[PDB]
RNA sequence: ACCACGAUCAAAAGGGACAAGCAUCAAGCACGCAGCAAUGCAGCUCAAAACGCUUAGCCUAGCCACACCCCCACGGGAAACAGCAGU
RNA sequence: AAACUCCAGUUGACACAAAAUAGACUACGAAAGUGGCUUUAACAUAUCUGAACACACAAUAGCUAAGACCCAAACUGGGAUUAGAUACCCCACUAUGCUUAGCCCUAAACCUCAACAGUUAAAUCAACAAAACUGCUCGCCAGAACACUACGAGCCACAGCUUAAAACUCAAA
């Protein structure tokens, strides 16, 4: 069989590394927007609960964790 | 593991084994042996506490017995090699395997299952409902979710009190 | 007619059954049980699809739902043809 | 041509590198992989099937930290070729290949042929390839391209991996 198939395939692959290669520095800064929406978008799912239960703060001693950033 | 100056199990019922030299008595004992030799002396004992045919190698319990003991020998074996993943995938397979033949064995003589149970030392637990990964907003979540119970029924017994407090005072 | 310890018809309540698409909705977050009570136990649902989003009147001797809107209608917004004819 | 010229040849001393011949053998391991020597430990299961995600693994490249360094060698520099030569050819040298401790989780990871049980008779069978079938189970597929992509989610991964669409387009592929 011919590799036509994969040539379609291997340029696809090639032009978006390069893409992503071009637009390193505009993504980093998109991602980190997402990642800080990420958090908020959890936090307000624990405040949704304690709220809906009938509690008027956050259970005593707890603190929502970032679980989304790299450290 | 039985002492060094054990026997051998082919050496051990010869007519006039206890006559002999020391130095014989050296070179037919596990002393003198690689640890398969210890391994199958283990597995003697375990059948004579156990099972109640110990001549019967392919009953359920003898076989639960002579994987356990090759459960223990992977474990010592990756207490000192503990990057070897070939062994370490053979303790987790054989360690899946007894589980099953426990499983069958619970299944079709109870009373056999609670004396290996407590003859080998084994804790049988049953396998958990779902197979799902617990990532970390899921932990999260569920320790918060358990501290809003937990709060939430501290403030219910707090409205038994003053409900009943109030009440006795009408009277 | 009236009682019918009855029949017929048929609510509320209890049990069971009952649409489609998406799993890139995978966990829900109190959803259980015991006890006369006090209270105790920590359970309950879920890839055999819970929870959720979207679409749609339906299983048509007909049935369900709605009746200007706020699911409801004390109250409020407000002043009502989704009755017929008509604009 | 550049390069070296404390260079070259013989002789002696001399590895944290790599393992002629055997091998015309076809073995071991779940796969990835495994071919110098010795020893220790050691290669699950007395029905089968059973997972992108559970559990444990997974060539090469790559990341983090500390070491070793013969040789090889991305990159880079020099030489040459050429219309040009960011290449192919020559030289030098680095990351890297090694060890230790952690990660990363990919492959034409393909013998592109799922596991288990059974058959060689019937119709033997589109073509090619490695003859054609039966039972049973799990996984997967439903025109092409968009797309090993976007978004969401998970992940020690932050130019990553896994899962993975639609709109516009064509009457083919
Ligand atoms: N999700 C479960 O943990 C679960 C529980 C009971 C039975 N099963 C069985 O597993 C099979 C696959 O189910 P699916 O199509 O929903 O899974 P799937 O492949 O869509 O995966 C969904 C989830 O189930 C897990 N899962 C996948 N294969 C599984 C398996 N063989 N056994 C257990 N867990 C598995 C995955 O890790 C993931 O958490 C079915 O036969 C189902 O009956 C799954
Ligand atoms: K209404
Ligand atoms: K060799
Ligand atoms: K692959
Ligand atoms: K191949
Ligand atoms: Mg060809
Ligand atoms: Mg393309
Ligand atoms: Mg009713
Ligand atoms: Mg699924
Ligand atoms: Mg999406
Ligand atoms: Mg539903
Ligand atoms: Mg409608
Ligand atoms: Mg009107
Ligand atoms: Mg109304
Ligand atoms: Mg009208
Ligand atoms: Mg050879
Ligand atoms: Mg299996
Ligand atoms: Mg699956
Ligand atoms: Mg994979
Ligand atoms: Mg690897
Ligand atoms: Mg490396
Ligand atoms: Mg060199
Ligand atoms: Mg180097
Ligand atoms: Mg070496
Ligand atoms: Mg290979
Ligand atoms: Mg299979
Ligand atoms: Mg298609
Ligand atoms: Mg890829
Ligand atoms: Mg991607
Ligand atoms: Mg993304």
């Amino acid at each position: 069989k011919n590799v036509l198939k994969i040539r379609r395939r291997k340029m696809n692959h090639h032009k978006y590394r390069k893409l992503v290669k071009k637009t390193r520095f505009l993504r980093r800064k998109v991602q980190e927007g997402r990642l800080r929406r990420k958090q908020i978008k959890f936090e307000k799912d624990l405040r949704r609960i304690w709220l809906k239960a009938g509690l008027k703060e956050a259970p005593e001693g707890w603190q929502t964790p970032k679980i989304y950033l790299r450290g | 593991d039985p002492p060094p100056s054990t026997l051998l199990k082919d050496y051990q019922n010869v007519p006039g084994i206890e006559k002999v030299d020391d130095v014989v008595k050296r070179l037919l004992s596990l002393e003198m042996a690689n640890k398969k030799e210890m391994l199958k002396i283990k597995q003697e004992q375990f059948m004579k506490k156990i099972v109640a045919n110990p001549e019967d190698t392919r009953s359920l319990e003898a076989r639960i017995i002579a994987l356990s003991v090759k459960i223990r020998s992977y474990e010592e074996h990756l207490e000192k090699h503990r990057k070897d993943k070939a062994h370490k995938r053979y303790l987790l397979m054989s360690i899946d395997q007894r589980k099953k033949m426990l499983k069958n064995l619970r299944n079709t003589n109870y009373d056999v299952f609670e004396k290996i149970c407590w003859g080998l030392g084994i804790e049988y637990t049953f396998p958990p409902l779902y197979y799902r990964r617990a990532h970390r907003r899921f932990v999260t979540k569920k320790a918060l979710c358990i501290r809003v119970f937990q709060e939430t029924q501290k403030l219910k017994k707090r409205r038994r009190a003053l409900k009943a407090a109030a009440a006795a005072q009408k009277q």
